[PDB]
């Protein structure tokens, strides 16, 4: 209910300042004072709780300090971040107040509850997914021995306090590598035990508190949680290991670009020297279309303006627009690099967007704050959409269609490539955005999205040997859409594809996946080229273990059990008739069966096992996998 | 010693380091036949726990002559090899691997008959390290070979790293 | 100066048939290889059967000795991979050998054309489990590959170079016997003088630990303790100037009283590479009014040229 009124007061504020009311909205900054004064400086004479009424009001005041920080920075932010150090420092209670502070862009204060300090390392490693956790497990090592040199340095106390000065100097080289490369992962890191450290050690707590108290450091923080939200729809993301050649071309794109990054640390004093810089770099480096990704920075910080005037950018703007229109023979072209910044002007006159954000915020008033700032962008490309529908080329696409004019061109409508054969091999070799393609086919219209999936079908049929990704993003939406009896159809002529049994084994009710899938293994199981038979062995793994695992599901599973019953007289034939795969299907089941043992019943089974080892086998086919067996059955003795 | 740290719990870190230099003369002589003074030691090593990281330099390195001096008594040696195991599970030691590879071969070359009790001491650290065996690999191939040693348990470690499970 | 194809030409004649087609033909045929440059594809994996698995001295010890020599021709993303696979295979026979010897002359081809292929995740973990050692001479240069690589890539070491820090002075105010104080007064003396990248935000651990530990009663802590006041100067300057009306004091024992002989040709140095590095100037120079005719006497008695 506050988290509303204070966005839509903040709006107030800064629609007065951009406006010539400035001197009616100059001395509220006191009344932004107080409300952070009423939880961190409330017990500095006096402790009091009202523990609920300081925790409503920490989180009213970091989301509007998360929302848009017109606000704190940057007269105000270095003022709140030295108050809430000074009241981390004080006491106890006054500093279980930086978790709020912590779940802004590092969020994870749930994961211990102050207890304990050997429980701190644990709930770092299991804060993650952890999926790919390789660079993940030796980041939490790092910051687990950080901890444990801040404890030494906290029980060296007071003779040996050079560790306790290293650790409240290890941000020289971090404040560095952060204005030049943009890379706070280790920083973020190391503040997040912070949290963890502060469970029952004060003078650990308020090194660590007084540590990360700098100004410069703390809107670098805030500029990086600001910008890392930017880059899911506009830039490519990637992994952790891909990441530095992309910090590297965002980091070094120009020779006019590379005065603005690690400068201007003030950069909310009069937000129209980089703006103007901007307009001016741009008239000269045209036709060149260079420096897409440097141009983030300014869109992002186009809102955030309001210090400027009202018509400064329109030259800069007809120049633009009249460069745009003139520039058709260049072979690479795009909407997006730098018509985001430029039109945001004609939408932003005198109170437009306030008014209508306002609205939605006091209309409905429950979750009109985490999905605002892609809302926000959303309006801000549909806004020049229609007028770059209609500029660029709309009837001569399909009659032009070559690889340089189908950047945009895969996303225009529903029906805009429907069946268009030859931009789909370019879209699965490059990947861009593959996996946006399957929200349109999920979110809604369900009746006219499944010829689209006939497309994915087709990319199904285009590249075989697709990623671990797309294999995902393709077997949650074959699970996640009702209606799945033409995609589970395509298992029936997959070579080594097979993208209908992990999603079948999830959850079958239909007599329909039921009845392909008790012939598919035994049709496969037949072939014994090597081919089938090693997906019809991890077929039937992942069937037992899906039937193993389910304990209590289900009460009407006895077609099902029937299944069940038909796959294991298909694997006792198996059994019968094959050697070697029957060893890796029952050397797959003992190691299902001892990724989750708990008792000795596998060791009750090695009777059975020794007497049917011994009747259909031989002795150099079953060499091979007695070196394999030998670690199932070490692990169903012991 | 023994009995101040077990009931104060974790917080001895205060009073720890006064009392290395008057550990580092008890391996350098030791006229009492059996030296019954080290076996006392490590019944009080074996309860230290998870609180000795910021001092182990000073303490780990200078064990190394217990089992390497030829001077040495046989029953001297046979408690301090699973004196490091009841450590390796409380402490972390991703960063120390090298010195329990290289001096390890040398010690099985000297006594055959202690390896069902070194057999451990190597495990509670593979345990440990996780994804650093791969390099050490033909290892095996160096000593095992020349040395026959067979267990059901072996084959699993080894093969643990080749498939890429996690237990 | 006219015909290096002809010398060429008898190199690969000669040296392919003995090599592709017992154990003095392989090391007279391989120090006569790594002589000079060349313009070497099937040459570098040739190197599959004499280091891996051999039981031999002079095999995995001249190793390192040939493969550093003939990538010394290092955009073309042709040979990168073959360079990058010779950088793993010397690290999986440098680290995993027993004997100390082939493990110091691993360390010896190591050359600076190597600082961009050692940002690898795959590369680091291979020196950062090369920390603790038995062998002395290894660890001196450790502290110098943790800082040539710290300013190269610092957005994934500034956890790691501040944790090998904290475990250096717990050793100097808590050591009892001469051996320890030994060693550490060897390892402190490189850091000085290798890597100050390290040391310019950083006064507050090696401040403390050259006050205390300069009042130890063998000619060695003197001759290796002053290692590190030999280079204090030129890692930092005007910045240690508010703490030295104390240390121009206990100098004289290094002077007078001739009994504890030490090397007078570091320690007179040490003294003298602090005057113009970090501009000491008259300040100090009349509180001692007798050791103005004592240099008369140093310059009389010893007679080492240094």
């Amino acid at each position: 209910a506050r988290s509303r009124p204070d966005l839509m007061d903040n709006y107030l504020a800064l629609i007065l300042s951009a406006f010539i009311r400035n001197g009616l909205l100059e001395g509220l900054v006191e009344v932004i004072t107080n409300s952070d004064d009423h939880i961190s400086v409330r017990a500095t004479i006096l402790l009091g709780e009202l523990l609920h009424m300081a925790n409503t009001i920490l989180p009213h005041s970091h989301s509007h300090h998360l929302h848009c920080l017109p606000t704190l920075m940057n007269m105000a932010a270095s003022f709140d971040i030295p108050k809430e150090k000074r009241l981390r420092a004080s006491a106890a209670l006054n500093c279980l107040k930086r978790f709020h502070e912590m779940k802004k862009r590092g969020p994870k204060p749930y994961s211990l509850h102050l207890d304990h300090i050997i429980q701190k390392a644990i709930a770092t490693h299991q804060k993650r997914d952890q999926y790919l956790r390789v660079q993940k497990d030796i980041f939490i090592l790092k910051d687990t021995e950080e901890a444990l040199l801040i404890n030494l340095r906290d029980s060296q106390v007071l003779q040996h306090k050079e560790n306790l000065e290293w650790n409240w100097n290890l941000i020289g080289t971090i404040l560095k590598w952060p204005n030049v490369n943009l890379r706070n992962y280790k920083d973020e890191q190391l503040h997040r035990f912070v949290r963890r450290l502060l469970y029952f050690y004060k003078p650990s707590s308020k090194l660590y508190a007084n540590l990360d108290l700098d100004f410069a450091k703390a809107k670098q923080l805030t500029v990086v949680g600001c910008q890392f939200t930017e880059f899911l729809l506009e830039s490519e993301e990637d992994g952790q290991g891909y990441l530095e050649d992309l910090v590297k071309d965002i980091v070094q794109w120009l020779n006019a670009s590379s005065g603005m990054k690690p400068e201007r640390s003030l950069q909310n004093n009069g937000l129209l020297t980089t703006l103007s810089q901007h307009y001016f770099l741009f008239i000269g480096t045209l036709s060149c279309h260079p420096h897409g990704v440097k141009m983030l920075e300014k869109c992002s910080v186009f809102q955030c303006l309001l210090n400027l005037c009202s018509l400064k950018n329109q030259d800069h703007l007809l120049k633009l627009t009249v460069s745009s229109l003139d520039y058709s023979r260049d072979g690479l072209a795009r909407v997006i690099l730098s018509k985001i910044l430029t039109a945001a002007t004609d939408a932003c006159r005198l109170y437009a967007t306030k008014h209508l954000r306002v609205l939605l915020r006091a209309n409905v008033e429950f979750f009109n704050n985490w999905g605002i700032e892609l809302l926000v962008t959303q309006l801000h490309d549909k806004n020049k959409t229609i007028s770059s529908e209609a500029l660029d080329i709309l009837d001569e696409a399909c009659e032009d269609k070559a690889n340089l004019h189908a950047l945009i061109q895969m996303k225009p409508a529903l029906s805009h490539l429907g069946d268009k054969g030859l931009l789909l091999l370019l879209r699965f070799l490059s990947i861009p955005k593959g996996f946006s393609y399957l929200n349109e086919r999920g979110y809604v219209a369900k009746q006219l999205e499944k010829w689209h999936r006939e497309y994915n079908s087709k990319y199904v049929d285009l590249i075989e040997e697709q990623l671990n990704e797309a294999l995902t993003t393709y077997r949650k939406p074959v699970d996640g859409d009702n209606y799945v009896r033409r995609s589970n159809q395509r298992l029936q002529r997959p070579h080594v594809y097979l993208p209908i049994h992990l999603y079948g084994q999830l959850v079958h009710h239909k007599t329909g996946c039921h009845l392909l899938e008790v012939q598919n293994i035994i049709t496969e199981l037949c072939r014994n080229v090597r081919t089938p038979d090693l997906d019809k062995w991890e077929e039937i793994k992942k069937l037992k273990a899906s039937l193993w695992a389910l304990g209590n599901i289900g009460s009407s599973n006895w077609g099902l059990n029937l299944l069940q019953e038909e796959n294991v007289i298909p694997d006792i034939l198996k059994l019968a008739k094959q050697c070697e795969v029957l060893s890796i299907r029952g050397t797959c089941v003992y190691v299902l069966g001892l990724i989750a043992k708990t008792k000795q019943g596998c060791d009750i089974l090695k009777c059975h096992n020794w007497d049917a080892v011994r009747h259909s086998r031989k002795h150099l086919w079953p060499v091979v996998p007695d070196d394999v067996e030998q670690l199932c059955n070490e692990l169903s003795s012991i | 010693i023994e009995q101040i740290v077990v009931a104060l719990g974790g917080e001895f870190k205060l009073y720890l380091p006064q009392l290395i230099p008057h550990m580092l003369r008890v391996f350098m002589h030791d006229n009492s036949p059996g030296r019954i003074v080290s076996i006392k030691l490590l019944a009080a090593i074996q309860l230290f726990g998870a609180n000795l990281d910021d001092y182990l330099h000073l303490l780990l390195p200078p064990i190394v002559k217990l089992f390497d001096a030829p001077e040495a008594p046989l029953p001297s040696r046979k408690a301090a090899l699973e004196t490091v195991d009841r450590l390796t599970e409380s402490l972390d030691f991703t960063d120390y691997a090298s010195r329990i590879i290289h001096p390890i071969v040398r010690t099985l070359d000297q006594s055959p008959e202690l390896r069902s009790t070194a057999m451990d001491t190597l495990s509670s650290l593979v345990f440990q390290l996780g994804k650093k065996y791969q390099i050490f690999i033909p290892m095996v191939n160096k000593v095992l070979v020349r040395h026959r040693i067979n267990h059901q348990r072996y084959d699993v470690l080894i093969c643990r790293i080749v498939k890429g499970y996690t237990l | 100066p006219q015909l290096k194809k002809d010398i060429q030409d008898g190199l690969l004649k000669m040296l392919s048939l003995v090599l592709m087609h017992d154990v003095g033909s392989i090391t007279l045929a391989l120090r006569t290889l790594g002589s000079f440059e060349f313009e070497l594809t099937q040459f570098v994996r040739h190197c599959a059967d004499h280091f891996l698995n051999s039981e031999h001295k002079e095999i995995r010890m001249e190793a390192a000795r040939t493969c550093s020599r003939l990538l010394t021709p290092s955009v073309s993303q042709t040979a990168v991979q073959v360079v990058a696979d010779v950088l793993s295979k010397l690290l999986v026979v440098g680290i995993t050998d027993p004997d100390p010897d082939i493990r110091y002359c691993v360390l010896a081809s190591l050359d600076e054309r190597f600082d961009a292929h050692l940002a690898q995740a795959e590369n680091l973990q291979a020196l950062f489990v090369a920390l603790n050692d038995q062998v002395f001479e290894i660890r001196e240069l450790a502290i110098c590959t943790v800082g040539r690589l710290s300013s190269m890539n610092p957005a994934f070491v500034m956890p790691f170079l501040r944790k090998m820090l904290i475990q250096i002075l717990t050793e100097l105010e808590h050591s009892g016997i001469g051996r320890i104080k030994e060693q550490s007064a060897r390892m402190l003396g490189h850091l000085v003088s290798n890597a100050p990248r390290l040391i310019r935000p950083y006064m507050e651990p090696i401040l403390k630990a050259l006050i205390l530990k300069l009042k130890d009663p063998n000619p060695g802590v003197i001759n290796n303790v002053l290692a590190t006041i030999g280079e204090l100067a030129q890692v930092s300057g005007l910045e240690m100037r508010k703490w030295v009306d104390e240390l121009f004091i206990i100098i004289m024992d290094m002077l007078q009283d001739s009994s504890l002989l030490a090397k007078r040709q570091v320690a007179l140095w040490t003294l003298g590479q602090l005057v113009a590095s970090t501009g000491y100037v008259v300040e100090p120079y009349r509180k001692y009014p007798t050791l103005l005719e004592v240099l008369l006497n140093f310059l009389k008695t010893e007679q080492n040229q240094g």
